[PDB]
RNA sequence: GGAAACUCAAAGAGUGCUAUGCGGAGUGCGC
């Protein structure tokens, strides 16, 4: 329960890895740990991801305590230069968070991530 | 109404004692008139214990006077009716629905139990041990109750095996309070002389020495200093240097104070080896709990400490001529405390100067011994 | 809280009979505290011992139901456990008397070729029991001498017998003649009360633990309560979606009366019902 | 068959007899869940027997952890051992009437000749006494509940939680908020003393213009007597030579000397605050040092718990995101880029030191030199 | 300020109070919330700190009694027929609210009965309304002595004696420090206030 | 933010309206001088000498209570006398509203499971003293059966899908007869897969079949999408 | 009360006219009686809502009529409805 | 014609309130 808990495994790093690539494609994907924290409290924000490997982990450690009051789930994953090149730019991202949108094709997967997730929380 | 159905309980011991020559009728109805306003004033409503205890008052003394007029009137001590025991049964009964609806104030239960036991002459530790049982399930906490149900069934019934039971039993409840420790390291040294004496007796017409106190008393100092280390620190153990340091002493401070009144209110006990039982006290203040008290701080209470490892041996009396065959120890122990105090040597020596100041033909070699210690 | 702990589909046809059981394995303390077993004889020659995970005490933190079968080679009509060593009594083709450690009859009982309607363990003096078989016919046992004692035949068909709880030589069976009958047991040939206010047949009927008020269920729509020693209803109880009411029992407090009818429902019903249970101040009371 | 009811209160453990059972198939019913409302009807089922208050709150707060995990502790031994009779063999085994099936087993192992029940008439006769509550006593307790379990809540809360006890802003946020405020009334006091010292030095105000060695040599000279030194007034600061010969030179002044006293007494009470001044700023340059290390190796103690106080407390500063960290005044085109580089730096310095939950400087010490690489392009 | 001075930290409270701070039915309040305290702690640094500023209100507060006893001791020397008539704080909430002693010494007694009611009297003025009858000089003791709307008769009266009083040890040049026609005009307000509080418009 | 506002009385008590040009809803501080949330805070002065006191403003767009407010409820059980046991309080955002429109005399129980959310809150409830937190989870009130008496309304901001079984048992541990229930229903978070009125009949049926009585229900439409306020007051005794 | 009536007699008439005060909102109906229980008082905004929505030192009209007295535009509004409304009625 | 009370009379509702059940022994059994 270190500090970064809900850590995914392989498998489900892999899935929301495509998932965060699908949506910065369709521009439904807001990166960066002060962006995710903007739109985290306008409240358009369905899940964020964070990589639990930054320098150091408490610059977007701050990140659980308004997403858990503001009842979003949140992963984290190993690497940030995994989720850089899964957000499709070409520094490593450490934050991301998909916006909500009902005028999305990726709506499905989003969903059906974010049961994995919950349950994983 | 159920003070209707009191006050034609009460008719037929009236009735027996009107029809035998000792009251008229012309008083009696006196007397129902007021225990008509008596029983109204209690099982109304916003009642009190004051009208509970007037109630007691009065039954009392028309039961005095009801014997009074039976010595008088009949010339004998009782005519054998319904009312004589009915009138203090009926004072019991008041007490007992005073209890029941009003267990708070301990002055009415401690009335309750003293008309008990005056009345204890004919009535029963079986009614005594109930109400003690009760009144002990409601206050659990006040120290008093079991000190009083201990001094009663031991200076009466004199039952070692229930007073070493309640003993463990309000230590069990509160092990808090230094004094139930304290009275219970008493009632352990007034039985143990008591059978040491016994077993006199018995070597006169015809082991158990004292470790039951020692291990009351270990377990009491580390019970006691738990429970004040608890007593501070409210909610929250502080975590610092000095407060925890300051915390710590001040434990020691209290609890080597009350092992200082367990010395000084222990040495009332001459006929057991107060003297050993001392030093296995002072022993076991000797080694510490995480303080080291002796050559580290609370300087003070190693001086005190000192003083009384000396006085221990030093407990003499002014026919002092065995202290001047056995001082040699007192002068040993003074000198190989002044080759280690600093400037507790000038405290230890003006403190043992004092106490030989108090020690002092006789006077002659004791004016010799007294030179040489100053 | 009115609602089941648990229930099964338990046999084939129909259920005939049950009861409950404190039994004695001769392998086990048989734990009466944390589950509670039932067992019912059917109509597919079965007899079956059944637990229940009860959750009224708290001794403990899982073994539900069918524990053992028992198989027989005829049907099965009734049911009732002997209230000591475990040992229960069987209405079929023919009587059975067995224990719930034996897999077998441990004894047949009855006088001849007529099968048994119902039958009743007692409540003190608990070896001896009675049954009624389609002959009309009441039967008293003793497991004692292990013999059917003594009987007699009646007019028309004893439905269900329920010994006194209090007298324990008394017991009323109620027949299809429409009025139930508070029999003796040592003078069999004068039936001491006859409760007769009924419109059709008398279904079941049992005593309150008072054992001075019984209730009777019957064929028509209609319980009703009787006291023991006037002969006639005290109270009838009825509703418009109760219908056929077939087993009435009296709960253990006196104080209600479990009617389960035909229709599916079984329902709750105050003995005296005018009043009312909650605790009362002296005033009330008085 | 219920005998025995335990109730857990904040204040310590009860143990209540039952008088008379209630009743068990109707107890669903209006007439049945209404003596549980009305007091004088649930007095007749439940009578109290026992009442053992825990010792200290220290205690309270050791039994509320076992109970909450389950566990029997040593109190709540105490009282069953003393209120609950022993048994026979198995015929009569005494009932407690217990809240939850996790303290069942506790208790039935330590008193295997005690049976639990807790089904619904045990929990409804447990809600009836925690309705009615203290008048069930009649005043046999030492407490009152609403409070009791108020300190009692903020313990077992802060336990839970690891709450710390160093780790907190609410000292320096006030303590800067003070501070800001005596800087202005020792000013305003020192002005004060300057114009009632004018009254006796109306020259000293322009040569000696400064307020602490000002209020520190009214308290030294108080009549115009000085006459012969210069060592204890250069001692106090040549200048000090000036001032005694506009001492002699001046004489635009009045005396008042019989209640300048007062005077005297007033100056050094500025002294006494200015002093307890700069000692107040120590205070918080070691606990800016301490609470919010990066921050005070970043942007300085003074900038640090303005910014903290300005945002309200550390952990909203810290979820405040990168640009809502602007201010007013402090944060010291080519300025405007450099300002939005520390402040996004700053406010990722507050996310380290608040998280971190004992924090380090070395992280603030690469952040300095970060942003003094990045404003040397200059 | 002096319970913390004394006090410190709340785990001390068991064991160390005296009641010449507080009645003695608080100290137990104090230390049933030192038990039932849902504070944290601090450590000796911050509590000393707290310390220095505890014993900073305190001796704020002894400064400023002994600041009122020197103006009393002041006013008496300045006008003492004045504050032997009216009162020492309201005699320097006058002077304050004058200027200097003679520059409200050349002042009708109106306005010496009106000098604090400013904004109330020209806003009763400005709307065609109905005046104070105060000024500052309520909180003068006899006018608080009296009850009903002779308390505004009295202030009339106490203006006009305060402006004689007032005028004469601003423009005296030898008097004697002693406030004796300020007493003497004291008693002139005083068995006028005891004539009129005989007045009742209600009959008997 | 720095314009003239009047305040009037709401209909419900302790919470009022702050009619300007636009007109907000507020509810009176427990702790002036302090803004916990980052709401905005409108001060009034009472005239004696004269005092100020300040008013939070309530953000419907942020608690689900005052959404429902605003959309209009024919009545609460949060009154200025009661006791409210919070079921699901996430941080300052609304308790701090129920906690000062309870007012200075009654408690507002607080609950919450999550640990950063806990802490802040107990540093959010240092600062006016009518509030409890607790740091349990809500599946076990047994576990926090010793620090809570009697309570008179519950609210359930829980966001969970075992809400039924939580709100059941600790109406049946805390709640005192004929007390209130006020009920935050988020659809998306009881089940995605069928619709919101669905969910919300499957929820009023749990209610009523734990017999809590169901008065009035809400959908507050135009501030949440899918969430349904359902008030309702513990029968317990002649459900019908 | 009646004493501070004439400081605060025209905004709650204008409140209750607020229908047409702007012809940008059309505030939905309600009489407003005014109320028997009322307070004024102003906002005081959070120390970190700045540059957005707080009102400037010397721009705090210390009056809600203060304050709509303020802009010219609102007031030209008012001075072309009302001048069309003054010729319409003539 | 409107307004003071310890003026009284009559109803109603709420808060409380507890509303509130031969004997010492000894002698053999009752686990």
């Amino acid at each position: 329960n270190p500090k970064a808990f809900p850590l995914a495994d392989a498998a489900l790093t892999q899935q929301i890895l495509d998932v965060v690539q699908q949506a910065a494609n369709l521009r439904q994907l807001k990166k960066g740990a002060n962006e995710a924290t903007k739109t985290l409290n306008r409240g358009i924000s369905e899940f964020i991801i964070m990589a639990a490997d930054c320098e150091p982990i408490e610059i977007l450690l701050h990140l659980p305590l308004l997403c858990e009051d503001k009842n979003v789930p949140y992963v984290f994953v190993p690497s940030r230069v995994a989720l850089g090149r899964a957000c499709g730019v070409s520094r490593p991202v450490i934050a991301a968070s998909i916006t909500t949108n009902d005028a999305s094709a990726i709506k499905t997967q989003i969903y059906a991530v974010k049961d994995k997730i919950e349950t994983l929380l | 109404s159920k003070t209707r159905y009191y006050l034609e309980q009460c008719i037929p011991e009236m009735d027996d004692l009107v029809e035998k020559g000792l009251f008229t009728k012309n008083e009696v109805s006196l007397i129902m008139k007021k225990r008509t306003d008596f029983e109204h004033r209690l099982n109304s409503r916003g009642s009190s214990i004051n009208d509970y205890i007037k109630y007691i008052n009065y039954e009392s003394n028309v039961n005095k006077l009801r014997a009074k007029r039976c010595k008088r009137i009949l010339q004998v001590k009782k005519t054998n009716s319904l009312s004589d025991w009915s009138i203090q049964q009926r004072i019991g009964f008041i007490y007992q629905r005073g209890t029941n609806k009003f267990p708070q104030d301990l002055k009415f239960w401690a009335m309750y139990l003293n008309y008990m036991k005056a009345r204890g002459n004919q009535t029963s530790y079986k009614k005594i041990h109930n109400i003690y049982n009760q009144l002990l399930k409601l206050h659990p906490t006040n120290v008093d109750i079991w000190i009083s149900c201990a001094k009663y069934e031991y200076e009466v019934h004199a039952n070692f095996k229930s007073c070493r039971n309640i003993f463990q039993n309000g230590l069990r409840f509160n092990p808090d309070v230094p004094k139930l420790w304290y009275e219970y390291v008493k009632f352990e040294l007034n039985f143990i002389t008591k059978l040491i004496n016994r077993r006199k007796v018995m070597g006169l017409i015809n082991a158990l020495r004292g470790d039951i106190a020692l291990t009351i008393f270990d377990v009491c100092m580390k019970t006691l200093g738990k429970h004040y280390i608890n007593k501070h620190k409210g909610y929250y153990a502080i975590s610092d240097s000095k407060m925890n340091i300051e915390l710590n002493k001040e434990t020691l401070n209290y609890l080597f104070s009350e092992s200082l009144r367990y010395i000084k209110l222990f040495d009332e006990f001459l006929d057991l080896e107060r003297d050993y039982l001392i030093n296995h006290v002072l022993q076991f203040w000797k080694n510490d709990m995480y303080d080291l008290s002796l050559r580290k701080d609370l300087p003070e209470l190693y001086l005190k400490t000192v003083m009384i490892d000396i006085t221990l041996n030093i407990r003499y009396m002014p026919v002092e001529k065995l202290d001047i065959d056995q001082l040699q120890l007192s002068v040993k122990k003074y000198f190989a405390y002044i080759s280690k105090l600093d400037s507790a040597s000038v405290k230890s020596l003006k403190n043992e100067y004092r106490s030989y100041l108090q020690d002092n033909a006789e006077d002659d070699p004791r004016y010799k011994i007294l030179d040489l210690i100053i | 809280t009115r609602e089941e702990f648990v229930s099964f589909k338990a046999h084939y046809g129909l259920v005939t009979g049950l009861c409950v059981t404190q039994p004695r394995f001769h392998d086990k303390k048989p734990d009466l505290k944390s589950q509670n077993f039932m067992l019912s004889c059917s109509d597919d020659k079965t007899v079956k011992l059944w637990s229940i995970n009860v959750d009224d005490y708290s001794n403990k933190n899982n073994e539900e139901g069918l524990i053992r079968t028992f198989d027989g080679e005829s049907a099965f009509q009734g049911i009732d456990s002997h209230r000591e060593n475990s040992t229960f009594a069987t209405g079929g083709a023919k009587i059975h008397l067995w224990d719930v450690n034996r897999l077998k009859p441990v004894s047949d009982l009855s006088w001849g070729a007529d099968n048994i309607t119902s039958l009743k363990f007692n409540q003190n003096e608990t070896d001896i029991l009675a049954s009624t078989g389609s002959d009309n016919s009441i039967v008293l046992y003793d497991l004692r001498t292990n013999s059917p004692t003594q009987k007699i035949v009646q007019t028309m068909r004893t439905n269900a017998i329920c010994w006194n709880p209090m007298e324990a030589f008394n017991f009323v069976t109620a027949n299809e003649d429409h009025n139930a009958y508070y029999y003796d047991m040592r003078n069999l040939s004068r039936s001491l009360n006859v409760f007769k206010d009924h419109v059709s047949a008398v279904m079941d009927v049992d005593f309150s633990p008072t054992g001075d008020e019984i209730v009777t269920g019957s064929y028509d729509k209609s319980i009703r309560i009787y006291k023991t020693n006037h002969g006639h209803s005290r109270e009838i109880y009825h509703t418009k979606r109760m219908q056929h009411v077939f087993q009435v029992k009296y709960s253990m407090d006196s104080k209600y009366i479990i009617s389960g009818s035909d229709d599916g429902n079984v329902r709750l019903w105050r003995s005296k019902a005018w009043e009312r249970s909650n605790v009362k101040t002296t005033r009330e009371k008085n | 068959p219920i005998e025995y009811l335990l109730f857990e209160e904040p204040t310590g453990y009860a143990v209540f007899k039952v008088k008379l059972q209630q009743d068990d198939i109707g107890s669903r019913l209006k007439e049945v869940q209404e003596q549980i409302n009305d007091f004088g009807a649930f007095t007749k089922l439940i009578e109290l027997v026992s009442f053992a208050p825990f010792k200290g709150a220290a205690e309270a707060l050791e039994n509320a952890n076992d109970i909450s995990e389950g566990l029997v502790s040593e109190s709540l031994k105490a009282i069953l051992d003393l209120n609950l009779p022993k048994a026979s063999s198995k015929k009569k085994n005494i009932t407690l009437a217990i809240s939850d099936k996790n303290l069942g087993p506790s208790i039935k192992e330590e008193f295997p000749y005690v049976d639990c029940i807790s089904n619904e008439l045990a929990q409804d006769l447990i809600r009836g006494v925690r309705l009615h509550g203290e008048k069930l006593f009649k005043g046999l307790q030492s407490g009152d509940l609403e409070r009791a379990q108020l300190g009692l809540g903020h313990a077992y809360s802060r336990a839970k939680v690891k709450f710390s006890v160093q780790k907190n802003d609410n000292h320096i946020i006030q303590a800067i908020a003070l501070l800001d405020q005596l800087d202005k009334d020792i000013n305003t006091f020192a002005m004060r003393v300057k114009e009632w010292y004018g009254w006796h030095f109306p020259e000293l105000a322009k040569l000696v213009p400064d307020n602490y060695t000002f209020a520190k040599l009214v308290l030294f000279i108080k009549d115009k007597a000085s006459l012969n030194d210069d060592s204890l007034h250069d001692l106090a600061a040549g200048i000090a030579q000036r001032v005694i010969d506009n001492a002699r030179i001046s004489m635009g002044q009045d005396i008042s000397e019989t209640d300048m006293e007062n005077v005297c007494v007033f100056a050094q009470r500025v002294a006494s605050l200015a002093d307890y001044r700069r000692q107040l700023y120590d205070y918080l340059c070691e606990k800016m040092h301490t609470v919010a290390p990066n921050l005070s190796e970043l942007i300085g103690e003074v900038i640090g718990a303005r910014l903290i106080s300005h945002a309200g407390s550390l952990t909203n500063l810290s979820k405040q995101a990168a640009s809502t960290v602007q201010i007013l005044g402090a944060e010291k085109k080519n300025k405007g880029r450099i300002s939005r580089y520390l402040a996004n730096k700053c406010s990722m310095a507050s996310r380290i030191d608040n998280y971190s939950e004992e924090p380090s400087n070395v992280f603030g010490s690469v952040l300095k030199k970060q942003v003094e690489q990045r404003l040397e392009f200059y | 300020a002096r319970i913390i001075l004394t006090m410190g930290i709340r785990s001390k409270a068991s064991e160390t109070d005296l009641s010449e701070i507080l009645p003695e039915e608080i100290e137990e309040r104090v230390k049933t919330a030192a038990e039932v305290s849902m504070g944290t702690e601090i450590t000796q640094t911050d509590l000393d700190n707290i310390n220095a500023l505890a014993e900073q209100i305190v001796e704020f507060a002894a400064y400023r009694e002994q600041l009122s006893n020197y103006l009393s001791a002041r006013m008496k020397a300045i006008a003492p027929n004045l504050t032997q008539l009216v009162g020492e704080l309201v005699g320097a909430r006058l002077i304050a609210h004058s200027g200097s002693l003679i520059s409200l010494a050349k002042s009708p007694a109106s306005t010496i009965q009106i000098l604090g009611a400013e904004k109330a009297l020209f806003r009763a003025l400005k709307t065609k309304h109905d005046t104070p009858k105060y000024g500052l000089l309520y909180h003068a003791s006899l006018v608080g002595q009296a009850t009903g709307k002779n308390k505004g008769k009295i202030a009339r009266v106490l203006a006009a004696k305060a402006a004689v009083s007032l005028r004469y040890d601003a423009l005296a040049e030898d008097r004697d420090d002693s406030g004796d026609i300020g007493l003497e005009s004291r008693a002139k307000v005083e068995n006028r206030l005891s004539q009129l509080e005989g007045r009742d418009l209600r009959t008997t | 933010g720095g314009a003239k506002v009047v305040i009037e009385p709401h209909r419900h008590a302790g919470v009022y309206i702050a009619r300007g040009k636009e007109d907000l809803l507020v509810t009176k501080n427990m702790a002036p001088g302090e803004s916990v949330y980052g709401e905005k805070r409108i001060s009034v002065e009472e005239p004696v000498p004269p005092t100020k006191v300040e008013y939070r403003v309530w953000n419907p767009f942020r608690s689900k209570l005052a959404a429902g407010i605003m959309g209009g409820l024919d009545e609460l059980f949060i009154a200025p006398g009661k006791k409210v046991l919070y079921l699901g309080a996430a941080s300052g955002t609304s308790v701090s509203h129920v906690s000062d429109v309870v007012g200075p005399e009654g408690v507002v129980y607080a609950v919450e499971f999550s640990h950063r959310p806990g802490r802040e809150l107990i540093s959010m409830a240092k600062k006016r003293p009518n509030i409890i937190p607790i740091i349990e989870d809500a599946r076990h009130p047994q576990k926090y059966r010793m620090l809570i008496g009697m309570v008179d309304c519950v609210f359930a901001d829980v966001a969970q899908p075992d809400q039924a079984r939580i709100i059941a048992l600790n109406s049946h541990m805390f709640l005192k007869d004929q007390g209130g229930v006020v009920i935050s229903i988020k659809a998306n978070c009881i089940d995605s897969t069928v619709d919101a009125e669905t969910v919300f009949a499957r929820e009023v049926q749990k209610l009523r079949e734990e017999r809590i009585k169901p008065l009035e229900q809400l959908t507050l439409e135009p501030y949440e999408r899918d969430h349904c306020i359902v008030v309702g007051r513990y029968m317990r005794s002649g459900l019908k | 009360d009646d004493n501070m009536r004439r400081e605060v007699q025209r905004d709650l008439l204008l409140i209750k006219h607020r229908a047409a005060l702007d012809p940008k909102r059309h505030y939905k109906k309600q009489r407003w009686e005014v109320p028997e229980r009322f307070a004024i008082g102003t906002i005081i905004e959070d120390k970190s809502e700045f540059y957005s929505s707080r009102m400037n030192r010397k721009e705090r009209k210390s009056t809600i009529l203060e304050t709509l007295m303020g802009d010219e535009a609102s007031n030209k509004y008012f001075k072309r409805k009302y001048n069309e409304i003054q010729e319409k009625s003539t």
